[PDB]
């Protein structure tokens, strides 16, 4: 119910994971015939870390 | 699942194993030898 103080400020990072990519790295021209994110695991090729 | 133009993989199926010789799985429902010939064979794994 409350905002983040100082001390427990937060910010949001994708990390790489087991990916062969960076997830700040797609917007470098980077080329796919399907790319489709998810937060179900079946199917998945690999997968990025939320930190 | 197989479409007209798509696989997609929709579940999971785990197995457990443990390797021998106890259970053998067979075409359907055996010692056949063919000798002095050009021969596939599977002889005691």
């Amino acid at each position: 119910n409350s905002d983040c103080t100082d001390v427990l400020h937060a910010t949001a990072v994708i990390k790489t994971g087991t990916c062969p990519f960076s997830f700040d790295k797609l917007n470098n021209y980077l080329t796919f015939n399907k790319f489709c994110l998810s937060l179900h695991p079946v199917g998945a090729n690999c997968k990025f870390d939320v930190a | 699942a197989r479409t007209r133009t798509n696989e997609q993989v929709v579940r999971s199926l785990y197995v457990i194993y443990e390797e021998g010789d106890n259970i053998a799985g067979v075409p359907s429902d055996l010692s056949v030898l063919h000798l002095d010939s050009c021969t596939d064979y599977n002889i005691y794994g």
